C-alpha cells in the first residue's frame, strides 16, 4: 500500500481552551530508517498547526503548496486565517488532485485567532473533510490510536493533563506498529504559549 | 499607412520593391560561371582599420559543392543561409546524393513572399527579406551559378554581380564573358571589376574569393592566395 | 496576440525602427572594450554619478558566463532582457556540448536574437548595441560588436554610446603594439579613450578586465585613481 | 486611394482595387499563348531574360501527366499555386487512382485565390495561369485570375502585348478543332510572334512550349528541342 | 480575429482620456447615495422613469450579490449588468474554496481588478460606470466605492452621478458616527430628493438596506412609509 | 470617412460597405427566376466578353443540390464561393436529418452566412444576389433571393443586375401562377431579350435551367434544343 | 485594424518610447512618496491623496503594500496599475519561497517585475502601467535595502530617494542632508519629515494627510510597522519646535 | 462638449469626451431606415403584437414577408430595423431558449430571454472589432406568476418591461398615444388589447389599416401559445372598431 511506504503517524486532541497535535518522527523506506528526525507537522499560524502522515515526499509537497496558498491570502485579506477556513483550504487543494491525489491525510489543530476556541479536523487524501470535538487521528496505526483515544481521552482538560494524554496514546500505539515511531513530537496550543517537547521513545 | 501585402497600381508589392532598394545599399559581389567551376567575390568594405577584416563573412559554404555570395542587409541572410544548408542536409538524409543549386535555390526563394500579418503563426516573418544571393556551386549538371532576390524570383546567370554598383559592374561583365573562357580569367576579370567599382583601394583583406570546381569542393581563397592573383591587377 | 508588422521598409530600403533603435543606442552611455595580447578590457561612462545611488545595483558590465562578459550602450531595460537570454543560452550549449560557448557562439546567438525583432509581428527592435569579450578554450582573446540590426563584427578595440565616433577615433590612433604589450598600459588605453568624452574626469569610469582562465575581474574607486594619476603625470613631459 | 490599399474595402463603384492592381501583375509579365485542337492541348510562352548573360526565366510547368500550366505575374506566387495544384492532382491518383479532370482541378483553384480576397491584411494571388490538359472530356485550355476568376478557352493569351495574339487567335480558331499537332503550335508560334517588336524574332533561346492531348503526355520543349517547330514558319 | 492593441493610452500629459471619458459617462449617469450608519448601510437611486408605461418591477438597479452584499451605479446600465454578473461568479468562485461568504473588501478588489482590465487590455474599452457596493462581515457594516479605472475607496457617506458634488456637500452637513439606519434611510432620500425634479413615488426610487441579517432591496410598500414623512 | 469597415455605421445609420457590395450586383448583368404552377424557371443574360470563351463557359447558374438551383450576379467568384457554401450546408443537412434539405431553411442558412460578413473590420461583404429554386410534390415550387446583406424571401418572379428593374415590369405581365415550366422557358428568353441593351454591349448567350413536375424535381439545365426555340421565340417576339 | 492601432510598442524618431515618457508625467502629478535607508531600518513616507471628510479609513494603510515577510512596497501613478503590479509582486515571492525554501532576496523581486513592464513596452500593443515603485526590504545578502522602477522596467538601487510630486525637490533635500553611513532610522524619519515638509506646498503639513511605515530587524525577525497617527504627529511637533531653534 | 469628438469615437464603439457612444446612437438610427413602426400593449388576460407588413411588390410571396417570429412554442417576437440583423437576432433567442431548456428543464422566462439577448447586445457596444446589430426586439409571453408580459431590448443593451410599448419610425408618436390611453383607464392597464394596438398603429400612421397591412400575433392566459391571426381574423377586428 502506498501509504504505508514511509510509515508515520499523526493525532490531535481537544481541551478545554487548549489544542495538541503530535507525531511519530520516523522517515523510512519500507523496513529501512533512514532519519529519526523528520518533521510532519507544520505550523500554519501562531496558534494553528497541520501535520500530515502517508508519503513523504506528499507530506512535503502539501505543506509547501498550502503554504504559499495561506502566505498569499493574509497578504490580501486583512487577517490571519481562521483554523475552519484553512480547513476548506486544504480541501480545496487536495479535491483539485481528485483523479491523481497527493497520498497524504492531514489533520489540523488550533485556536481561532480572536476567540482562541479550539479547533480540530482531518481529511483524507482527496479533501473530504471531518471536525470532532474530541480527537483525530491518521497514519499506518490508526486503529491503534483509535483504540487509546477511545479509552483515554476526557472533556474539558487542561494543558498538562491533555499533554499526559496525547502523549499515551501516540506512545502506546505505535510501538503495536512496526513503521511508526523512532520518536515522538507533541505540541500544545494555548492562548498565549506553544509547548513544543520530545517523549522518552522505543527507538526499535 | 497599408499593409505589407498591399499592390502598388503597378502590380508589385511595395515592400518587396523596398527591399530591392536595400540591396542597392549592400557591398559589390560578383559571379562567374566557366566550364571549369565557378567563383564568387565580393567586396568586404572596411569601415575602420580596427575592424577584423576576416569577421566580415560575405561568402558562405552551404555544402561542399554549393558557396553563397550575399549583398544587402545581411543580418537578413542568416536565416536564408541556414535553410539553405538544413534543405541540402535533408536532401542527403532522404535521398543518399547531393541536392543541385537550381533545386537549393529554389528552397530557399520559396520563402521569400512568407511574411504576412494576420494569416500567419505566432512567430513568422513580418517583412521581406533585404537581401540577394548567388548560389554558386557544381552538379550532374556542371558549374552553376544562380541569383536570387527578395520577390523570390531565381534564374541561371553566366555571370552577375548585385550591391551598389552593380550596373557598372554587369556591363564591365557583357564585356569580358564568354562560354569557352577559364576558371583563372573569370577570377582576374572579377578582381578587375571589384578594383574598378571599389570605393577603397583592393588589396588581400578587403575582398574574399571562393571557388568550386569539378574536381573539388568550395574553397575560400587565403590570403597568400589571394595575394597571388592581385599582383597581375 | 498582436500580429502587428512594427519593422517595415521604407522607400529607399530603410527599416526605420532599427534606424530609431540605433538613435536610443547614441544616447547610452559610452562604452569602450580592447582587446589585448593575454587580456581583455571594458570600460563605460559615469553616467550621470549621484551620491545616493547604490553604484553596484546599476552597473553595465555583466557576466554572461565564465569566460564572456559583455558591456551595452543604449536602453538598460532592453539590456537586461538580452543580457538573460545570452546567459540561459550559455548554459544550454554547455548541456548539449560540454564546453563553454565560444565568444563568437554567443555573439552570433545575440545577434540573431536582435535580427529576429527586426522580422517579426508585434515587436520593436532592441534599443541596444552590446560589446563582447572573452577567451576561447585554445587562449585566443576575442572582442565582437552587436547592433540593434543583427548585424555583428569583431573588433580589435572599439567604443559604442555616446561620443563613439571620436573614442573610435581615438582607438584608431593609439591602439598598436606598444600599446597593448602588457596589461596596465591595455587598461591605460581604455582610461584615456573615456577621459576624452568623460565630462568630470574621473571618478565615473566603471571599468572591469578578463585574463586568460582568470575569469571576471571588475576595479574598485581605488584601484581606478591609481591608474588615473600614473597616466595624468605622463601627459605632461 | 482610402480605397485602395486594402482588399476588403469596397469602393463606391462596387470595384476592389487591390484586385485590379493585382491583376497589372499578370499584365506585364511576358506573353503567353494556350490553344487546343479535338486531340491536343498547347501552350507556348515568350521568355525574357535579365540580361545577355541570363538564362530567360521559366514560364512552362509540369502540374501532373495530364496538365501542365503557363505563368504570367509574381513568380513566387506561380509556384506557390503550381504546388497545390501538384498536391490536388497527387491527392485525387492517391484516392482514387485516376487522374483529376482538368475543370475539377480548376474549381479548386477558383476556391482557394478567393478566399485572401475577402479577408483583411491578406492579398490576392498575382499570377495568372494558363492551364493546358486532357482528360475523358478531351483537351481544355483554362485561364486563371488574381480576382479568383476563370475561364474556358478554345485559345487565349495573357501578358504583355498579349492583345495582338488574342486577334491572330480569333482570326483562326475556327481552323484549331481539326488541325494536326504541327499545325496547332504553328498557330500558338504565330500568335506569340505577334507579341513582339517589329525589330525581334521567335528563337530557341527565347521561345518554351508545352504539348499534352490524346496520345502525349504533358511534355515541356526548351531550347534545341524546339528548334524542330521554329523550322517551317515557311 | 479581436483587435489586441489598447484602446486606452496616455497622452502627453499623462492623462488616460478614455477613462476620464467613462467619468463623464458616469457624472451624467442617474444620482446614487451610499449612507454608513453605525449599525447597517443604504443605498439609494433615482429610477429615470420617463413614460408611465414602463413596468418598475421588470427591472432592478439595486442589486443583491450575496446574501450579504449589494451594489447600485450610476452611468451606463449595461455595463452594470456586466459586473453584477461577473461580481456574483466572483463571490461563489471565493465560497467554493473557503466554505465562508466573501468579505466585501475582497469582493470589491475582485471587481476593481476586471474594472481594471478593460482600461488596458485589447480591443475594449472602460466600464462607463461607478459601483457603489454595500455590505456586512465581522460584526460592521462597509461601503466602497469602484470607478472605471478600477479604483475603488472606503466611505462613510458619499454620491455619484448627476449633481454628485452638491450631493456630497449635503451629507458632509448631515451625516454622523453615531448614525441608525432608521435615520440614514430617511437622509439618502434626502440627498436624492435634493437633485430629483418630478415628485417622488415609491416606483421612481429604489432602496436597499444591509445589516446583520443580510442585505435586500425595500419593497415599494416600505419606500412609500419613508416617503411619508418626505 | 465612414465608409471604409462593415463594421462602421454611417451617421444616418447606413452600412456603406454592404451599399458598395450592392453596387457590384447591380453592375452586372441580368438573371432572373420564375416560380409558376408546376416549377422554377432560371435565365441569364451572359455578356460575351471574348469570341475565344467556350459556349458554355462562365456559367451563372449552378446545381447546389440534386433538387436545388442557383442563379447569381455580382463578382462571380464569390458567388461560386456561396454555391460551395450552399453545396455543403446541404449535404450536412442530408447527414445530420436524412432527407432532402427544405428550400426555405437552405435560404434562411446561407443567407446567415452571407449575413455574418456585414459585421466586422476583419472581412468584407459578398459582392453577390443570388436566387435558389426548387420543387417537389409536397412543397410546390419555391423561389428565394439573398443580397449581400444577408436579408432572404420568397418570390413569384425575380431579377437582379443591371436591367433588374426593366426585367421586372415584363415580369408582372405574366400570370405566372397559371403557367407550366415548357412555356415559362419561352417569356424567360423574351424578357432577357427586352432589357438587353444590344446597342451598348453587343453579343450575349442565354443561359436557362428549371425545376419541375418535368424533371421530376431535379435541378437541370433546359435542353439545347428547347432554348434554341425559346431564343428564336424571344428573336422574333422582338420585331 | 490598423487604421485604429495607437501603436504603444513602437520607437519614435529619436529612439524614444512616448507612451513610457507619458506614464512617467502621469506618476510626476501622483502623490509623492519617499524611501530612506538607515543603518538599523528603511522607511516609506508617502503623501495620502485619499483625504476627503466623509472616507471610511478601513485598511491600514492606502498607498503601502506589504509583499512578504521581508519587504515592502509603496507606490506613485495610476492606483489600480498598482494594485495589479502589487498583487503580481506577492505571487512572485511566493514562487521563489515554493522553489527555493528561502525568500525571495530583494533585487530579484524588483527584478521579475520590471522584466513584466519591460515586455509590455517592446511586444503586445498594450499601454504600459502607469506606475512608480518604492521598494523597503531586508535579505541575508545585502541586508537592509531601498530600491527604485519606473514604466520602463528599469529600476536602482538607493540610500534614499523620491516618486510623485515635486521629486526633483525632494531629491534636492536629500542630497543635501542624507549622512552616507551614520543614518538612524530616528534621523531618517526627522529627514522624511523634513521633505514632506517642503514638497506639499498645497498647503500645512498634518497627520492625517501623510503615511509613514518602517521596516527594521527584531531577534532575527523582519518587523514592518505603520506608525499611528499618535506618532506622526509628535514627529511633526518636534520637526516644527527643531525650526523654532533654526535661528538662534 | 455638445457634440464634441476626438480620434476614432464616431467610427468605432470608444467613448467621446461627453461619454457618450456614437456607433451606438447611429445603431438606433438604423432601426429607421427600414420604414416601419411596431406596437405591443399587455392587459390581464392577453399581449399582443401588431406591425406593418408593407409588400410593395406584387412578386414577393408575401406569406415569406414578415417581421413575426416564434421563439418557443410560448413565446412571441416581433423584430424592427435591420432585416438581416433581425433575422440574427432571432436565431441567437432561439439558440439561447432552446439551450436554457436543455440546462434548467423549464422554459426561459421571457425577461430573462431578454435580458440575455440585451447583455449579449451589451458586448458589442465594448469590443471595437464588430458594430451594434441595428435592430431592436420586443417579445411576448406568459408568465405562471405575472401573468402576460411584454419585454423590450436595443443596441444599447438596454431592455424593460412594459404596460405596452412601440418601435420603428413612429415610436414617439406610439409612446404618446398610449401614455395618453393609460392614464384614463383604473388601475393603469389596458383591457381591449388588440383593438388599442391597432389603433394606436393606425393613427401614428394615419392609415386606416387593410387585412393584408398588418400583422398580429397573441398570447393568452387561457392559450399562452404564441399564434399568428390569419387576415380573416385581422379582419374581424378591423371590421369591428368601424362600426362603433
Ligand atoms: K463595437
Ligand atoms: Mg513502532
Ligand atoms: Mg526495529
Amino acid at each position: 500500500s502506498i501509504m504505508s511506504y514511509n510509515g508515520g503517524a499523526v493525532m490531535a486532541m481537544k481541551g478545554k481552551n487548549c489544542v495538541a497535535i503530535a507525531a511519530d518522527r520516523r522517515f523510512g523506506i519500507q523496513a529501512q530508517m533512514v532519519t529519526t528526525d523528520f518533521q510532519k507537522i507544520f505550523p500554519m499560524g501562531d496558534r494553528l498547526y497541520i501535520g500530515l502522515a502517508g508519503l513523504a515526499t506528499d507530506v512535503q509537497t502539501v505543506a509547501q503548496r498550502l503554504k504559499f496558498r495561506l502566505n498569499l491570502y493574509e497578504l490580501k485579506e486583512g487577517r490571519q486565517i481562521k483554523p475552519y477556513t484553512l480547513m476548506s483550504m486544504v480541501a480545496n487543494l487536495l479535491y483539485e488532485k481528485r483523479f491523481g491525489p497527493y497520498y497524504t491525510e492531514p489533520v489540523i489543530a488550533g485556536l481561532d485567532p480572536k476567540t482562541f476556541k479550539p479547533f480540530i479536523c482531518s481529511l483524507d487524501l482527496i479533501g473530504c473533510p471531518m471536525v470532532t470535538d474530541d480527537f483525530v487521528v491518521s497514519g499506518t496505526c490508526a486503529e491503534q490510536m483509535y483504540g487509546m483515544c477511545e479509552s483515554l481521552w476526557e472533556p474539558n482538560m487542561d494543558p498538562d493533563h491533555l499533554f499526559e494524554t496525547i502523549s499515551q496514546a501516540m506512545l502506546n500505539a505505535v510501538d503495536r506498529d512496526a513503521v511508526s515511531g523512532m520518536g515522538v513530537i507533541v505540541h500544545i496550543i494555548e492562548k498565549d504559549k506553544i509547548t513544543t517537547r520530545t517523549l522518552k521513545a522505543r527507538m526499535d | 499607412d497599408r499593409g505589407v501585402n498591399t499592390f502598388s497600381p503597378e502590380g508589385r508589392l511595395f515592400q518587396v520593391e523596398y527591399a530591392i532598394e536595400a540591396i542597392k545599399l549592400g557591398s559589390t559581389a560578383i559571379g562567374i560561371q566557366t566550364s571549369e567551376g565557378v567563383c564568387l567575390a565580393v567586396e568586404k568594405r572596411i569601415t575602420s582599420p580596427l575592424m577584423e577584416p576576416s569577421s566580415i563573412e560575405k561568402i558562405v559554404e552551404i555544402d561542399a559543392h554549393i558557396g553563397c555570395a550575399m549583398s544587402g542587409l545581411i543580418a537578413d541572410a542568416k536565416t536564408l543561409i541556414d535553410k539553405a544548408r538544413v534543405e541540402t542536409q535533408n536532401h542527403w538524409f532522404t535521398y543518399n546524393e547531393t541536392m543541385t543549386v537550381e533545386s537549393v535555390t529554389q528552397a530557399v526563394s520559396n520563402l521569400a513572399l512568407q511574411f504576412g500579418e494576420e494569416d500567419a503563426d505566432p512567430g513568422a516573418m513580418s517583412r521581406p527579406f533585404g537581401v540577394a544571393l548567388l548560389f554558386g556551386g557544381v552538379d550532374e549538371k556542371g558549374p552553376q551559378l544562380f541569383h536570387m532576390d527578395p520577390s523570390g524570383t531565381f534564374v541561371q546567370c553566366d555571370a552577375r554581380a548585385i550591391g551598389s554598383a552593380s550596373e557598372g559592374a554587369q556591363s564591365s561583365l557583357q564585356e569580358v564573358y564568354h562560354k569557352s573562357m577559364t576558371l583563372k580569367e573569370a577570377i582576374k576579370s572579377s578582381l578587375i571589376i571589384l578594383k574598378q567599382v571599389m570605393e577603397e583601394k583592393l588589396n588581400a583583406t578587403n575582398i574574399e574569393l571562393a571557388t568550386v570546381q569539378p574536381g573539388q569542393n568550395f574553397h575560400m581563397f587565403t590570403k597568400e592566395e589571394l595575394e597571388e592573383v592581385i599582383k597581375d591587377i | 496576440s498582436y500580429d502587428r508588422a512594427i519593422t517595415v521598409f521604407s522607400p529607399d530600403g530603410h527599416l526605420f525602427q532599427v534606424e530609431y533603435a540605433q538613435e536610443a543606442v547614441k544616447k547610452g552611455s559610452t562604452a569602450v572594450g580592447v582587446r589585448g595580447r593575454d587580456i581583455v578590457v571594458l570600460g563605460v561612462e559615469k553616467k550621470s554619478v549621484a551620491k545616493l545611488q547604490d553604484e553596484r545595483t546599476v552597473r553595465k558590465i555583466c557576466a554572461l558566463d565564465d569566460n564572456v562578459c559583455m558591456a551595452f550602450a543604449g536602453l538598460t531595460a532592453d539590456a537586461r532582457i538580452v543580457i538573460n537570454r545570452a546567459r540561459v543560452e550559455c548554459q544550454s550549449h554547455r548541456l548539449t556540448v560540454e564546453d563553454p560557448v565560444t565568444v563568437e557562439y554567443i555573439t552570433r546567438y545575440i545577434a540573431s536574437l536582435k535580427q529576429r525583432y527586426t522580422q517579426s509581428n508585434g515587436r520593436r527592435p532592441f534599443g541596444i548595441s552590446a560589446l563582447i569579450v572573452g577567451f576561447d578554450f585554445d587562449g585566443t582573446p576575442r572582442l565582437y560588436q552587436t547592433d540593434p540590426s543583427g548585424t555583428y563584427h569583431a573588433w580589435k578595440a572599439n567604443a559604442i554610446g555616446r561620443g563613439a565616433k571620436s573614442v573610435r577615433e581615438f582607438l584608431e590612433k593609439n591602439y598598436t603594439d606598444e600599446a597593448i604589450e602588457t596589461d596596465d598600459l591595455t587598461i591605460k588605453l581604455v582610461i584615456k579613450a573615456l577621459l576624452e568624452v568623460v565630462q568630470s574626469g574621473g571618478k565615473n569610469i566603471e571599468l572591469a578586465v578578463m585574463r586568460r582562465d582568470q575569469s571576471l575581474k571588475i576595479l574598485n574607486p581605488e584601484e581606478i585613481e591609481k591608474y588615473v594619476a600614473e597616466i595624468e603625470k605622463e601627459k605632461e613631459e | 486611394n482610402q480605397y485602395d490599399n486594402d482588399v476588403t474595402v469596397w469602393s463606391p463603384q462596387g470595384r476592389i482595387h487591390q484586385i485590379e492592381y493585382a491583376m497589372e501583375a499578370v499584365k506585364q509579365g511576358s506573353a503567353t499563348v494556350g490553344l487546343k485542337s479535338k486531340t491536343h492541348a498547347v501552350l507556348v510562352a515568350l521568355k525574357r531574360a535579365q540580361s545577355e548573360l541570363a538564362a530567360h526565366q521559366k514560364k512552362i510547368l509540369h502540374v501532373d501527366n495530364h496538365i501542365g500550366i503557363s505563368i504570367a505575374g509574381l513568380t513566387a506566387d506561380a509556384r506557390l499555386l503550381c504546388n497545390f495544384m501538384r498536391q490536388e492532382c497527387l491527392d485525387s491518383r492517391f484516392v482514387f487512382d485516376r487522374p483529376l479532370p482538368v475543370s475539377r482541378l480548376v474549381s479548386l483553384i477558383g476556391s482557394k485565390t478567393q478566399i485572401p480576397t475577402q479577408r483583411y491584411g491578406r492579398r490576392p494571388y498575382g499570377v495568372g495561369l494558363l492551364i493546358a490538359g486532357y482528360d475523358d472530356m478531351g483537351p481544355h485550355i483554362f485561364q486563371t485570375c488574381p480576382s479568383a476568376n476563370y475561364f474556358d478557352c478554345r485559345a487565349m493569351s495573357i501578358g504583355a502585348r498579349s492583345q495582338s495574339a488574342r486577334t491572330y487567335l480569333e482570326r483562326h480558331m475556327s481552323e484549331f478543332m481539326e488541325c494536326n499537332l504541327n499545325e496547332l503550335v504553328k498557330h500558338g508560334l504565330r500568335a506569340l510572334r505577334e507579341t513582339l517588336p517589329a525589330e525581334q524574332d521567335l528563337t530557341t533561346k527565347n521561345v518554351s512550349i508545352g504539348i499534352v492531348g490524346k496520345d502525349l503526355e504533358f511534355t515541356i520543349y526548351d531550347d534545341d528541342d524546339v528548334s524542330p517547330f521554329l523550322e517551317g514558319l515557311e | 480575429r479581436g483587435y489586441s492593441f489598447s484602446l486606452t493610452t496616455f497622452s502627453p500629459s499623462g492623462k488616460l482620456v478614455q477613462i476620464e471619458y467613462a467619468l463623464a459617462a458616469v457624472a451624467g449617469g442617474a444620482p446614487s447615495v451610499g449612507i454608513k450608519a453605525a449599525n447597517g448601510v443604504v443605498l439609494a437611486t433615482e429610477k429615470k422613469q420617463k413614460s408611465i408605461l414602463y413596468d418598475e418591477r421588470s427591472v432592478h438597479k439595486v442589486e443583491p450579490i450575496t446574501k450579504h452584499i449589494g451594489l447600485v451605479y450610476s452611468g451606463m446600465g449595461p455595463d452594470y449588468r456586466v459586473l453584477v454578473h461577473r461580481a456574483r461568479k466572483l463571490a461563489q468562485q471565493y465560497y467554493l474554496v473557503y466554505q465562508e461568504p466573501i468579505p466585501t473588501a475582497q469582493l470589491v478588489q475582485r471587481v476593481a481588478s476586471v474594472m481594471q482590465e478593460y482600461t488596458q487590455s485589447g480591443g475594449v474599452r472602460p466600464f462607463g460606470v461607478s459601483l457603489l457596493i454595500c455590505g456586512w462581515n465581522e460584526g460592521r457594516p462597509y461601503l466602497f466605492q469602484s470607478d472605471p479605472s478600477g479604483a475603488y475607496f472606503a466611505w462613510k457617506a458619499t454620491a455619484m452621478g448627476k449633481n454628485y458634488v452638491n450631493g456630497k456637500t449635503f451629507l458632509e452637513k448631515r451625516y454622523n458616527e453615531d448614525l441608525e439606519l432608521e435615520d440614514a434611510i430617511h437622509t439618502a432620500i434626502l440627498t436624492l430628493k435634493e437633485s430629483f425634479e418630478g415628485q417622488m413615488t415609491e416606483d421612481n426610487i429604489e432602496v436597499g438596506i444591509c445589516n446583520e441579517a443580510g442585505f435586500r432591496r425595500l419593497t415599494p410598500t416600505e419606500v412609500k412609509d419613508y416617503l411619508a414623512a418626505i | 470617412g465612414y465608409d471604409l469597415s462593415a463594421s462602421t455605421f454611417s451617421p444616418d445609420g447606413r452600412v456603406f460597405q454592404v451599399e458598395y457590395a450592392m453596387k457590384a450586383v447591380e453592375n452586372s448583368s441580368t438573371a432572373i427566376g420564375i416560380r409558376c404552377k408546376d416549377g422554377v424557371v432560371f435565365g441569364v443574360e451572359k455578356l460575351v466578353l471574348s469570341k475565344l470563351y467556350e459556349e458554355g463557359s462562365n456559367k451563372r447558374l449552378f446545381n447546389v443540390d440534386r433538387h436545388v438551383g442557383m442563379a447569381v450576379a455580382g463578382l462571380l467568384a464569390d458567388a461560386r464561393s456561396l454555391a460551395d457554401i450552399a453545396r455543403e450546408e446541404a449535404s450536412n443537412f442530408r447527414s445530420n436529418f436524412g432527407y432532402n434539405i427544405p428550400l426555405k431553411h437552405l435560404a434562411d442558412r446561407v443567407a446567415m452566412y452571407v449575413h455574418a460578413y456585414t459585421l466586422y473590420s476583419a472581412v468584407r461583404p459578398f459582392g453577390c444576389s443570388f436566387m435558389l429554386g426548387s420543387y417537389s410534390v409536397n412543397d410546390g415550387a419555391q423561389l428565394y433571393m439573398i443580397d449581400p446583406s444577408g436579408v432572404s424571401y420568397g418570390y413569384w418572379g425575380c431579377a437582379i443586375g443591371k436591367a433588374r428593374q426593366a426585367a421586372k415590369t415584363e415580369i408582372e405581365k405574366l400570370q405566372m401562377k397559371e403557367m407550366t415550366c415548357r412555356d415559362i422557358v419561352k417569356e424567360v428568353a423574351k424578357i432577357i431579350y427586352i432589357v438587353h441593351d444590344e446597342v451598348k454591349d453587343k453579343a450575349f448567350e442565354l443561359e436557362l435551367s428549371w425545376v419541375g413536375e418535368l424533371t421530376n424535381g431535379r435541378h437541370e439545365i433546359v435542353p439545347k434544343d428547347i432554348r434554341e426555340e425559346a431564343e428564336k421565340y424571344a428573336k422574333e417576339s422582338l420585331k | 485594424s490598423r487604421r485604429y492601432d495607437s501603436r504603444t510598442t513602437i520607437f519614435s524618431p529619436e529612439g524614444r518610447l512616448y507612451q513610457v515618457e507619458y506614464a512617467m508625467e502621469a506618476i510626476g502629478h501622483a502623490g509623492t512618496c519617499l524611501g530612506i535607508l538607515a543603518n538599523d531600518g528603511v522607511l516609506l513616507a508617502a503623501e495620502r491623496r485619499n483625504i476627503h471628510k466623509l472616507l471610511d479609513e478601513v485598511f491600514f494603510s492606502e498607498k503601502i503594500y506589504k509583499l512578504n515577510e521581508d519587504m515592502a512596497c509603496s507606490v506613485a501613478g495610476i492606483t489600480s496599475d498598482a494594485n495589479v503590479l502589487t498583487n503580481e509582486l506577492r505571487l512572485i515571492a511566493q514562487r521563489y519561497l515554493l522553489q527555493y525554501q528561502e525568500p525571495i532576496p530583494c533585487e530579484q523581486l524588483v527584478t521579475a517585475l520590471c522584466d513584466i513592464k519591460q515586455a509590455y513596452t517592446q511586444f503586445g500593443g498594450k499601454r504600459p502601467f502607469g506606475v512608480s515603485l518604492l521598494y523597503i526590504g531586508w535579505d541575508k545578502h545585502y541586508g537592509f535595502q531601498l530600491y527604485q522602477s519606473d514604466p520602463s522596467g528599469n529600476y536602482g538601487g538607493w540610500k534614499a530617494t523620491c516618486i510623485g510630486n515635486n521629486s526633483a525637490a525632494a531629491v534636492s533635500m536629500l542630497k543635501q542632508d542624507y549622512k552616507e553611513g551614520e543614518m538612524t532610522l530616528k534621523s531618517a524619519l526627522a529627514l522624511a519629515i523634513k521633505v514632506l515638509n517642503k514638497t506639499m506646498d498645497v498647503s500645512k503639513l498634518s497627520a492625517e494627510k501623510v503615511e509613514i511605515a518602517t521596516l527594521t530587524r527584531e531577534n532575527g525577525k523582519t518587523v514592518i510597522r505603520v506608525l499611528k497617527q499618535k506618532e506622526v504627529e509628535q514627529l511633526i511637533k518636534k520637526h516644527e519646535e527643531e525650526e523654532a531653534k533654526a535661528e538662534r | 462638449s455638445r457634440g464634441s469628438s476626438a480620434g476614432f469615437d464616431r467610427h468605432i464603439t470608444i467613448f467621446s469626451p461627453e461619454g457618450r457612444l456614437y456607433q451606438v446612437e447611429y445603431a438606433f438610427k438604423a432601426i429607421n431606415q427600414g420604414g416601419l413602426t411596431s406596437v405591443a400593449v399587455r392587459g390581464k388576460d392577453c399581449a399582443v403584437i401588431v406591425t406593418q407588413k408593407k409588400v410593395p411588390d406584387k412578386l414577393l410571396d408575401s406569406s415569406t414577408v414578415t417581421h413575426l417570429f416564434k421563439i418557443t412554442e410560448n413565446i412571441g417576437c416581433v423584430m424592427t430595423g435591420m432585416t438581416a440583423d433581425s433575422r440574427s437576432q432571432v436565431q441567437r433567442a432561439r439558440y439561447e431558449a432552446a439551450n436554457w431548456k436543455y440546462k434548467y428543464g423549464y422554459e426561459i422566462p421571457v425577461d430573462m430571454l431578454c435580458k440575455r439577448i440585451a447583455d449579449i447586445s451589451q458586448v458589442y457596444t465594448q469590443n471595437a472589432e464588430m458594430r451594434p446589430l441595428g435592430c431592436c426586439m420586443i417579445l411576448i409571453g406568459i408568465d405562471e406568476e405575472q401573468g402576460p408580459q411584454v419585454y423590450k431590448c436595443d443596441p444599447a443593451g438596454y431592455y424593460c418591461g412594459f404596460k405596452a410599448t412601440a418601435a420603428g419610425v413612429k415610436q414617439t408618436e406610439s409612446t404618446s398615444f398610449l401614455e395618453k390611453k393609460v392614464k384614463k383607464k383604473f388601475d393603469w392597464t389596458f383591457e381591449q388589447t388588440v383593438e388599442t394596438a391597432i389603433t394606436c398603429l393606425s393613427t401614428v400612421l394615419s392609415i386606416d389599416f387593410k387585412p393584408s397591412e398588418i400583422e398580429v400575433g397573441v398570447v393568452t392566459v387561457e392559450n399562452p401559445k404564441f399564434r399568428i391571426l390569419t387576415e380573416a381574423e385581422i379582419d374581424a377586428h378591423l371590421v369591428a372598431l368601424a362600426e362603433r
